[PDB]
C-alpha cells in the first residue's frame, strides 16, 4: 500500500503534469474539434428538411 | 479530417437548395399560364351572363 502511495504520488504528479500540459494545448484543440462536431449536427438537420 | 467531413455536407445543402428552387421555378410558370386562362374564361363568362339578359330584355 505504501509502495502504491509512492506510485500514486510519483505517477499522478506526472499524470497531472502530462494532463495540464496536454489540456493547455488540447482543450483548445478540443474546442476546435468539438465546436466543429456541432456543425455536423446542424448541417445534417438542415439536410433532411431540404 | 473533420473539416473535410463538414464541407461535404454543406455542398449537398446547396445541391438540394438549387433543385428545390428549380422545381418551384417550373411550377411558377405553370401557375401564371393557367391563371391567365382562367381569367380569360371568367371575362367571357360575365359577358354571356349579361349578353343573354340584354337579348331577352329587347325581345319583349
Amino acid at each position: 500500500t505504501n509502495d502504491i502511495q509512492r506510485d500514486l504520488a510519483k505517477k499522478a504528479l506526472e499524470c497531472n503534469k502530462l494532463e495540464n500540459r496536454v489540456y493547455d494545448l488540447v482543450r483548445s484543440s478540443y474546442e476546435q474539434r468539438n465546436f466543429l462536431i456541432k456543425k455536423i449536427s446542424h448541417a445534417w438537420k438542415a439536410l433532411q428538411t431540404e | 479530417a473533420l473539416e473535410v467531413q463538414l464541407e461535404l455536407l454543406e455542398k449537398e445543402l446547396v445541391n438540394t437548395k438549387k433543385l428545390s428552387q428549380g422545381c418551384n421555378r417550373k411550377r411558377k410558370h405553370y401557375q401564371m399560364e393557367v391563371g391567365a386562362r382562367l381569367a380569360e374564361a371568367e371575362v367571357k363568362f360575365g359577358q354571356l351572363l349579361q349578353s343573354s339578359i340584354q337579348c331577352r330584355v329587347a325581345t319583349l
